[PDB]
Parts: C-alpha cells; sequence; structure tokens
C-alpha cells in the first residue's frame, strides 16, 4: 500500500553504503564484489537524458544541507557546448559540526564516489571531475587516491573510461583548513588559487563557475549515490520517506548519547526512534534531554517538547522552525549549559567568517561578544530583544549563507530558552550589585 | 578569544627574503605533476598545493618560501600572501616536529574535551599556544575536525587519534616522545564510527552485484 | 554657565586640547574665528594659527 | 565472510608525500589539459 | 529594439540587457547608497550598502551587481530598503575610531554623509573596538588603517587601474586587513589617486595632512601643464 506513515525500519539490503563502516575491504576488488562499478557502460550508453530522468523521478535532493532537487539542479547544464570545457566539483569539504558523513564514504567507499562522479559528469556532460576535499582530511585522501589509481589502470576512467567511448578525468584537490571553503562558490574560488571568498549569484556555477566554466557542484553524498539510482531507479529510491522527502540518508549522532555513531537510515525517520534505537538513547534517559540540533550547528536547536515527535526531514523540520541541514543530529541533556554551547557554535562561526562582506564580518563578531557577556550573565535583558535584531540585520543581507548559520543558533536559543538567559542576567546582578 | 598572530610580516635574521629555501628535484617534479592538473593559462591554481608542499619539505612557511613559489607560478607575490595568511593549515612561524590540534566545538566539547586539554598540559607543561623547549611539541585548539562521532579527538601531523580520555592522550604523547609512531584511529576498541557496542545495523552481509538493478539495463 | 572672555585649554599633562578640527571656526555665526594648522615636529595635529576677533565676537 | 575486522589500515603506512606520490603516478592516465589561449590572464 | 522596460518605484524606463539595478535607478535620476562600488573599477559586492528590495521579493538584491530582469520593480524607498541600509550603516560604524575630529576626511566623508542621510543616529554598540597596526607605504598616500571599512576599492584600482599588483588582504574575518604584508612602497605614477577613490581617512594625503577642511576651500576648475594631456 502506497503513503507509508510510520518510517525509520529499513533493512541492510536497501542500504546505499554498505561499507560504512569499513568492515570490508574499501578497495577496487571490495567495491565490485558489492556490487560497485556494475552495468557503467550501460549507464553511460543511455545518455544524460535517461541519467537526467533517473535523478528526477527519484526526488534525490542535495545532502549537502540545503535540499536542492538535485535532477533539476544538473539539468541546468544540459546545454549544447558554447567552445568551454565543462566540470564537475565535488563538495568533500565536510566543515559543519556534527558532521562525519562524508569522510566515512570517503574514507570506506571511495569507488562509489568515483563512479559516482563519472555518471554525474556524463549527466552532465562534463569533461573532468576535481574532488575538493579537506586539508585536515590527509587520510582519506590518500585513501581516495588509490582508488582513482587502481579505476585508472582498470580502465574504468580515463580514456574512454569503459567500452563507452567517454573521456573523463577524476582530480582531488585538497584544501587548507577553511570552513567556508565548503560553500560551491568559495570553493570554487580556493580551487582556482585565490582566497576562499564566495562569489555573488548570479551568475550561477552553471554558467561561470571553476576556471569561468560551467560547473556543478555537488555533495559527496549526493555524488555516490547517483549510480546506484541509476541500476535501481529513481522509483525505487523515491519509495523510502514522505512525498518530497524521497530516498535514504546519513545520520551523525553525537553529543550526549549513549553511543555515537553513524548510521543510514529512512528519511522520515522520527528523532526519538533515530536517536534511542542506534544512539542508545540519551545519557540520563530520554526525560534527561534538554536541546537537540538536528543538522548541524547552522539548524536552530530545538527542545524536548518538539523532540519526541518531529519527523528528520525537510519539510518536517522546516514545520519545527530549525530545518534538516546535514542531518548530523547533535545532542544536550539536562546537565549542561545551553548558552555555552551556543557560544561555542558562534565562535566558530566568528573564527570561520571570511571576512569578505559587511554584516558577516561585522556583526558575526559583534554577537559573539554579546553572547560571551550572556554567558556570564554580565547583560541586561533589553540586550536579548537588541541581539535578536543584530541577528535579523545579519540574515539575508550576506553574500554566503554563513551569515544565516551564525544567525539562526541565537534565534533557536532566544526563542526557546529566554527564560535563563534573563535568570543568568539577574543572578549574576544579585552578586554584583 | 583573539587570534594571536599577526598579519604583517616583519623581516628577522631567521625569516627574511634571504633566508635559504628551495625545492628538492622530486619536489620539482612533484611540482610539475601538480602543474599539469590544471588547464593551460590558468597556471595559479597550483598555488594552494605547491605551497602546501613547501610546507611539507621545510616544515614552516618562510616568506623566502612564498616567494619562490610566487616566482615558479608567475603569480605577483601579494597573491601568495593573501594564500598563506587566509588558509590556516599554513604555518608561518617554525611549529614543533609535532603538531597537537586538539578539537574544542561544541559536539567535541560536549563529550569533555576541556579534560583531554588539561591532560596535554600538564603532561607537556606548556599552555594552548606554546611550544616546548625541546621544540618537539606545539598545542593549540582547533575548531571542528569534521570527526565528531570520535569526540574527543586530536589531531597530530595527519593523524587522528579519537575518542579520547586523559590516560590515552598521555600516553599518545608517551608513545610520541620515545621515538615511535602510535596508530591512529579510536582509542576505545571502536576502530570505526560504528556504535560502540552492538552494530545495530549493516549486520548480514552486503548484496551481490546487480541485486537490485532495474529491468532493461 | 557664565560667559565671558575666550581661553584656550590644557590636558593635565600640559599638552594642548585643541586639535585644529575647525568646528568653532565653522559654527561660529560672526565668523570671528580664524584658524590654521599644520603637522607639529612629533606629527600632532595642532594649530599654527588661532585667532579670536573679540570686536566680530557676539559671545 | 566476516564483519569483526576493520580492514582499512593502509593509512597507518602513509608518509608525508604519499598524496604527492600518488598524483605523480597518476599523471601518466591523464587526458590532455584543456587550453583557454593565454599563458596567463595577464598575457 | 534589445532594451527590456524595468520599473524604479513604479516608473517605466527602458535599459540595455545586463544593466545592474542601480544604473537603471540612476537612469530616473536616484543615486543607490554605495562604499564599494565605482563605476570605474570591477564590481566588488562586499560593502552591502546597496541592498534593495524587488517587488514580489522577498530577499534584497545588491543593486550594483545584479542585472536587472524584465517586468522588475525595484523599490529604493520601501521600508525593507531602508532597515537594509540601517542595518549596513550599523554594522559599517561599529569598529569605526571616533576620529572626525582629527580625520582629514571629515567634512569630505562618504561614511559620514551617509550615515547622516541613510543610517540611523544612535548607537547600541556597547563592546570594545577593533584597532589594527598602519601601514607604511610610502612619502605621498598617508595610511590610518583603523578607518578601513574593507571596501577594497585600493586593491581594485592598483591591479587594474594602475597595474600593480601590490595591495592585498591579509587574515580573515574581522581581522582581515587591507595592505601589503611586508614593509613595500606603493610607489606609481597613477598612485595618488588611492587617496580619491577610499571613501574613508583610511587613505588620505600625507603633503595635504591637517592643512584645510573642505567647507572653507575655494574650487577654481582649471587644467595641468605638468605634461601635454591637459
Ligand atoms: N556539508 C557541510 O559540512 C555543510 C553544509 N552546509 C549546508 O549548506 C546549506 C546552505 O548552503 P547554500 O549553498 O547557500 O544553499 P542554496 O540555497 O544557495 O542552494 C543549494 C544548491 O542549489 C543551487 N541553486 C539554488 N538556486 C539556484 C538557481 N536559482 N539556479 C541554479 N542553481 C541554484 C545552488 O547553486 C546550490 O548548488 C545550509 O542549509 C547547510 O546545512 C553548511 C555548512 C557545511
Ligand atoms: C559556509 C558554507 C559551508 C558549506 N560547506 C559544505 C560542505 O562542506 N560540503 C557540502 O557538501 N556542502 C557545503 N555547503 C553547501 C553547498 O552550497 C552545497 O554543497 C552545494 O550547494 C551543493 O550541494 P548539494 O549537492 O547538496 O546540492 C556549504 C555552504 C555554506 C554556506
Ligand atoms: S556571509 Fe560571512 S563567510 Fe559568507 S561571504 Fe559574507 S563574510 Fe564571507
Ligand atoms: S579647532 Fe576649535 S572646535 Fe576644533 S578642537 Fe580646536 S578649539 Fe575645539
Ligand atoms: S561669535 Fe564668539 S562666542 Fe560665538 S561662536 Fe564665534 S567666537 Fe564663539
Ligand atoms: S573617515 Fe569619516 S567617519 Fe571615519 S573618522 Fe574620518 S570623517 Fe569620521
Ligand atoms: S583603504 Fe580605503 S579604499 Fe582601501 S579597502 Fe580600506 S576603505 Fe577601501
Ligand atoms: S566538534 Fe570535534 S571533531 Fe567535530
Ligand atoms: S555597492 Fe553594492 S555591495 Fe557595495
Ligand atoms: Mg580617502
Amino acid at each position: 500500500a502506497p503513503k507509508k506513515t510510520s518510517f525509520g525500519s529499513l533493512k541492510d539490503e536497501d542500504r546505499i553504503f554498505t561499507n560504512l563502516y569499513g568492515r570490508h575491504d574499501w578497495r577496487l576488488k571490495g567495491a565490485q564484489s558489492r556490487g560497485d562499478w556494475y552495468k557503467t557502460k550501460e549507464i553511460l550508453l543511455k545518455g544524460p537524458d535517461w541519467i537526467l530522468g533517473e535523478v528526477k523521478t527519484s526526488g534525490l535532493r542535495g545532502r549537502g544541507g540545503a535540499g536542492f532537487p538535485t535532477g533539476l539542479k544538473w539539468s541546468f547544464m544540459n546545454k549544447p557546448s558554447d567552445g568551454r570545457p565543462k566540470y564537475l566539483v565535488v563538495n568533500a569539504d565536510e566543515g559543519e559540526p556534527g558532521t562525519c558523513k562524508d569522510r566515512e564514504i570517503i574514507r570506506h567507499d571511495p569507488h562509489k564516489l568515483v563512479e559516482g562522479c563519472l555518471v554525474g559528469g556524463r549527466a552532465m556532460g562534463a569533461r573532468a571531475a576535481y574532488i575538493y576535499i579537506r586539508g585536515e582530511f590527509y587520510n582519506e585522501a590518500s585513501n581516495l587516491q588509490v582508488a582513482i589509481r587502481e579505476a585508472y589502470e582498470a580502465g574504468l576512467i580515463g580514456k574512454n573510461a569503459c567500452g563507452s567511448g567517454y573521456d573523463f578525468d577524476v582530480f582531488v584537490v585538497r584544501g587548507a583548513g577553511a570552513y567556508i571553503c565548503g560553500e560551491e562558490t568559495a570553493l570554487i574560488e580556493s580551487i582556482e588559487g585565490k582566497q576562499g571568498k564566495p562569489r555573488l549569484k548570479p551568475p550561477f556555477p552553471a554558467d561561470v563557475g571553476v576556471f569561468g566554466c560551467p560547473t556543478t557542484v555537488a555533495n559527496v553524498e549526493t555524488v555516490a549515490v547517483s549510480p546506484t539510482i541509476c541500476r535501481r531507479g529513481g522509483a525505487w529510491f523515491a519509495s523510502f520517506g514522505r512525498e518530497r522527502n524521497s530516498g535514504t540518508k546519513l545520520f551523525n549522532i553525537s553529543g550526549h548519547v549513549n553511543h555515537p555513531c553513524t548510521v543510514e537510515e529512512e528519511m522520515s525517520v522520527p528523532l526519538k526512534e533515530l536517536i534511542e534505537k542506534h544512539a542508545g538513547g540519551v545519557i540520563g534517559g530520554w526525560d534527561n534531554l534538554l536541546a537537540v540540533i538536528p543538522g548541524g550547528s547552522s539548524t536552530p536547536l530545538i527542545p524536548k517538547s518538539v523532540c519526541e515527535t518531529v519527523l528528520m526531514d525537510f519539510d518536517a523540520l522546516v514545520q519545527a522552525q530549525t530545518g534538516l541541514g546535514t542531518a548530523a543530529v547533535i545532542v544536550m541533556d539536562r546537565s549542561t549549559d545551553i548558552v555555552k554551547a551556543i557560544a561555542r557554535l558562534i565562535e566558530f562561526y566568528k573564527h570561520e567568517s571570511c571576512g569578505q562582506c559587511t554584516p558577516c564580518r561585522e556583526g558575526v563578531d559583534w554577537m559573539n561578544k554579546v553572547m560571551a557577556r550572556f554567558v556570564k550573565g554580565d547583560a541586561r535583558p533589553a540586550e536579548i530583544d537588541s541581539l535578536w535584531e543584530i541577528s535579523k540585520q545579519i540574515e539575508g543581507h550576506t553574500i554566503c549563507a554563513l551569515g544565516d548559520g551564525a544567525a539562526w543558533p541565537v534565534q533557536g536559543l532566544i526563542r526557546h530558552f529566554r527564560p535563563e538567559l534573563e535568570e543568568r542576567m539577574q543572578q549574576f546582578a544579585l552578586q554584583h550589585q | 578569544g583573539a587570534g594571536g598572530a599577526l598579519f604583517v610580516h616583519r623581516d628577522t635574521p631567521e625569516n627574511n627574503p634571504d633566508t635559504p629555501f628551495d625545492f628538492t628535484p622530486e619536489n620539482y617534479k612533484r611540482i610539475e605533476a601538480i602543474v599539469k592538473n590544471y588547464p593551460e593559462g590558468h597556471k595559479a591554481a597550483a598555488v594552494l598545493p605547491v605551497l602546501d608542499l613547501a610546507q611539507r619539505q621545510n616544515g614552516w612557511l618562510p616568506i623566502s618560501a612564498m616567494n619562490k613559489v610566487a616566482e615558479i607560478l608567475q603569480v605577483p607575490p601579494m597573491r601568495v600572501y593573501e594564500v598563506a595568511t587566509f588558509y590556516t593549515m599554513y604555518n608561518r612561524k617554525p611549529v614543533g616536529k609535532y603538531h597537537i590540534q586538539v578539537c574544542t566545538t561544541t559536539p567535541c566539547m560536549l563529550r569533555n574535551s576541556d579534560s583531554i586539554l588539561e591532560a596535554i598540559q600538564k603532561k607537556l607543561g606548556i599552555k594552548v599556544g606554546e611550544t616546548t623547549p625541546d621544540k618537539l611539541f606545539t598545542l593549540i585548539e582547533v575548531e571542528c575536525l569534521g570527526a565528531c562521532v570520535n569526540a574527543p579527538m586530536v589531531q597530530i601531523n595527519d593523524n587522528y587519534y579519537e575518542d579520547l580520555t586523559p590516560k590515552d592522550i598521555e600516553e599518545i604523547i608517551d608513545e610520541l616522545k620515545a621515538g615511535k609512531i602510535p596508530k591512529p584511529g579510536p582509542r576505545s576498541g571502536r576502530f570505526s564510527c560504528e556504535p560502540a557496542g552492538g552494530l545495530t545495523s549493516l549486520t548480514e552481509p552486503p548484496k551481490g552485484p546487480g541485486f537490485g538493478v532495474q529491468a532493461g539495463l | 554657565r557664565f560667559r565671558g572672555e575666550h581661553a584656550l585649554r590644557r590636558y593635565p599633562s600640559g599638552e594642548e586640547r585643541c586639535i585644529a578640527c575647525k568646528l568653532c571656526e565653522a559654527v561660529c555665526p560672526a565668523q570671528a574665528i580664524t584658524i590654521e594648522a599644520e603637522p607639529r615636529a612629533d606629527g600632532s595635529r595642532r594649530t599654527t594659527r588661532y585667532d579670536i576677533d573679540m570686536t566680530k565676537c557676539i559671545y | 565472510f566476516d564483519n569483526s575486522t576493520y580492514r582499512n589500515l593502509q593509512h597507518h603506512e602513509y608518509s608525508t608525500y604519499t598524496f604527492l606520490d600518488l598524483n605523480v603516478e597518476l599523471s601518466k592516465f591523464r587526458m590532455p589539459q584543456p587550453s583557454s589561449g593565454r599563458q596567463s590572464p595577464r598575457h | 529594439s534589445n532594451l527590456i522596460e524595468v520599473f524604479v518605484d513604479g516608473q517605466s524606463v527602458m535599459v540595455e540587457p545586463g544593466t545592474t539595478v542601480l544604473q537603471a535607478c540612476e537612469k530616473v535620476g536616484m543615486q543607490i547608497p554605495r562604499f564599494c562600488y565605482h563605476e570605474r573599477l570591477s564590481v566588488a559586492g562586499n560593502c552591502r550598502m546597496c541592498l534593495v528590495e524587488i517587488e514580489k521579493a522577498p530577499k534584497v538584491v545588491a543593486a550594483c551587481a545584479m542585472p536587472v530582469m524584465k517586468g522588475w520593480n525595484i523599490l529604493t524607498n520601501s521600508e525593507k530598503s531602508k532597515k537594509a541600509r540601517e542595518g549596513v550603516m550599523e554594522f559599517l560604524l561599529a569598529n569605526h575610531p571616533l576620529d572626525c575630529p582629527i580625520c582629514d576626511q571629515g567634512g569630505e566623508c562618504d561614511l559620514q554623509d551617509q550615515s547622516m542621510m541613510f543610517g540611523s543616529d544612535r548607537s547600541r554598540f556597547l563592546e570594545g573596538k577593533r584597532a589594527v597596526e598602519d601601514k607604511n607605504i610610502g612619502p605621498l598616500v598617508k595610511t590610518i588603517m583603523t578607518r578601513c571599512i574593507q571596501c577594497t576599492r585600493c586593491i581594485r584600482f592598483a591591479s587594474e587601474i594602475a597595474g600593480v599588483d601590490d595591495l592585498g588582504t591579509t587574515g580573515r574575518g574581522n581581522d582581515m586587513q587591507v595592505g601589503t604584508y611586508i614593509e613595500k612602497m606603493f610607489m606609481s605614477e597613477l598612485s595618488g589617486n588611492i587617496i580619491d577613490i577610499c571613501p574613508v581617512g583610511a587613505l588620505t594625503s600625507k603633503p595635504y595632512a591637517f592643512t584645510a577642511r573642505p567647507w572653507e576651500t575655494r574650487k577654481t576648475e582649471s587644467i595641468d601643464v605638468m605634461d601635454a594631456v591637459g
């Protein structure tokens, strides 16, 4: 029967990332045995239109955090050639606090990523794939290079790439410690040998991207699943999760949980089931839970009142006023300082701003100072509303979406934990007068 | 708090434009291989790796290294200065042989990262910005390293050491001092991103090649 | 608040307070103030001419 | 069959130049790079 | 012909394809506040002072970089545009030094004038301010870097008009700074122009320092005889 209602119990027969834990060989021989690099030539020979259609039918949404529909986005490079080469860029930066999915995909299933690069480049008509990986992921990048080497030797990429007739290259470029370089335009700038400063849009990368050529930027997870969707079909991928929330998803459950880990799960699984089944629940019981950040630091946190009934997909968490983000659940129990955690996140954002645009460069540092004073209680209640307005000024007025990610956790803390702030201010005034 | 590092350069007898720096011939072969990846006429794109390569041979980046990279790639030196001061992995000052980077962001802090930081400080006798007098270690704090599930974690010269308690990090320091190299990864009998006990999923053997393939392919 | 004869003041160190911003010269409704300035020998922003015509001044 | 062993130990034996050595090795299979028609944007 | 019709405050105008919102507003004689846009330099989009509201669009766009779309209705005086300008002025003035009486830019300051015209009249900033060390780029251009609003006009002029790549930005975020990173003299036959294009007192004339204020000067339009260009 269609339109399921209780999502969140899928067996290992339907998991794309079968070597998530690295128990099995991560090398090509192991990848092929699991089901990788199977019928690649057939998929390539089906053409870009067929490949684009499969992505579209699946309903695949961008796993990098924004959730833009993947098929429509990829179809933006279906234009005829204009003399410029076309490129696919894989975003392997993974800078969001709480997020470790791309690291595991790269280190334990690199051939999935390489095949995803090949199929995505064929769909876009791209000439080569640049994989921008985090600089701190030295071993992951080296495993990726070993995988690309054994794919080149076996003729799975490079000239003709198959019995296919299509030439495709895969390059790995390492960053050097910059979270802002996860942004697609800032990533493009960092590939071209500049500071990782985001561009303004328009133009979008499909018009003017890397080296000024048409480019498509895709998240590692988004690309890896591309070949499995092609082989099984978009209809199958869709058969999971609610409407407009199709497919499976990697979740990183960390913080105050008994067994922090990462796990593949159906999209619309309830948060409570995910936390209590895979992560072993909150230390101190479920009633010890204080707050949850469902999608990495860039998303507003939610209190226990919402966490017990919210689904883990895009629209459900949007209705909870937070957002799915990178599907990186950070759990905080009743034993933590909720203001201190948000202050640390704001300090991270202050240290990660590129400084290009005025609202981010000035207001995030301003919010950091205000939040550090809030932690002690130095402030007055009239500043809390003031702080709210500061965030509003920052949000939607910056080039880059780092300003949004800096302003949203503060808004969440003020929306849900204002009384704690006020009582901290009252206490500081009481013992200071 | 504040960065602490200055973003101007003042010449010193140990760091001036005449400080001796040059790539090894092997590093020149590697530079040629790096340069070839990018499209012709876009050679600058190699500023990020080649600069890193310099730091991998010298240990840090003297101003002469930046000048050499700028001259090799025919990029104006101020562009290389911009790249060097923007990215935090570039060392514009000498560091110890082992660069200890402990994560203190919120997911990593929630699992008692301060305990690790204090344990390192009391084991080495130095603070969160200083270098040990033997010039072997340098301790700093860093933002999220992407190993949050394994928090608390530390990064040392390209090796992650995760699931740390004070005793594990102390014995890693001991192993690094005595002239040995410690094995990277979790230090709690986990060796993965798996749940700490039970392996809630991925227990059944992975499906074979072509198991779920759709008709007409 | 009594308004009388004009005076130029100093900081407690003995350094003059005036920095030659010329706001007094701009605001003066009688145009009674004449100011000329240059960098001092130590680079300080100080006046070399500061006149008030007391028969122009309206106090 | 076994799922009790984390095979992934290749990285333990990785040195400082392993990534660049692999890049040099891979430089052989690469397709010819395209060209904009200039030596540089300042040419 | 190829002209497209767009509306500035409900008023029709015909513009060439690819024309930015700022130029369309300029066609009807309205000047959008700016700090980083200069019509003779490459577009930057960093200051964010030019943000305006397009009718039936939730997000304000940067007028200096965004090309007008056919049928668009700019709204240069809506509540959203005014609040954007007020917020951006607030962020600009947060770390700015209280230097107007000693600043040579005093009566000629774009920051001062746009604060008076489009910003608020008050401060709600209760923290300490940042301070940066001064750079020495020669005997012609005095440098007081604390005043810099990070427009990057100097960097674009030096790179594109003068042909020199000596200026740049080091560091990132709040600590990002404009300079040369080394003791270097920005010496060129067109160097002094970076004083004119810098909107604040960060870059000033060293020979002119402290001598005059703009309201007292008399302007005589004349010709140069130092060469044959006139
Ligand atoms: N994986 C990680 O570690 C991190 C993830 N993030 C996530 O990034 C999200 C926001 O990032 P954004 O790049 O600003 O998302 P976005 O809203 O700007 O769009 C995302 C994708 O859709 C494309 N797109 C959107 N509109 C388009 C159009 N009209 N035409 C053509 N293409 C279009 C964009 O080019 C981009 O590729 C956040 O929600 C965050 O969760 C943030 C930091 C780190
Ligand atoms: C500050 C910032 C950092 C980001 N970092 C990453 C990242 O590390 N990895 C990623 O896949 N996307 C990151 N993104 C989102 C990218 O825009 C996204 O990857 C891109 O739009 C394509 O992702 P998709 O495949 O999910 O559509 C970041 C966005 C911002 C604003
Ligand atoms: S929002 Fe922050 S990170 Fe993004 S471009 Fe602006 S200053 Fe840079
Ligand atoms: S010039 Fe006039 S207003 Fe300015 S400091 Fe001197 S006395 Fe005061
Ligand atoms: S008229 Fe006299 S009192 Fe009035 S502003 Fe001029 S100098 Fe001062
Ligand atoms: S640059 Fe303008 S706002 Fe800044 S101190 Fe000088 S006059 Fe005042
Ligand atoms: S010195 Fe002037 S022109 Fe240069 S970046 Fe600063 S404000 Fe802009
Ligand atoms: S917060 Fe420590 S590795 Fe992510
Ligand atoms: S004038 Fe448009 S962003 Fe500065
Ligand atoms: Mg000026």
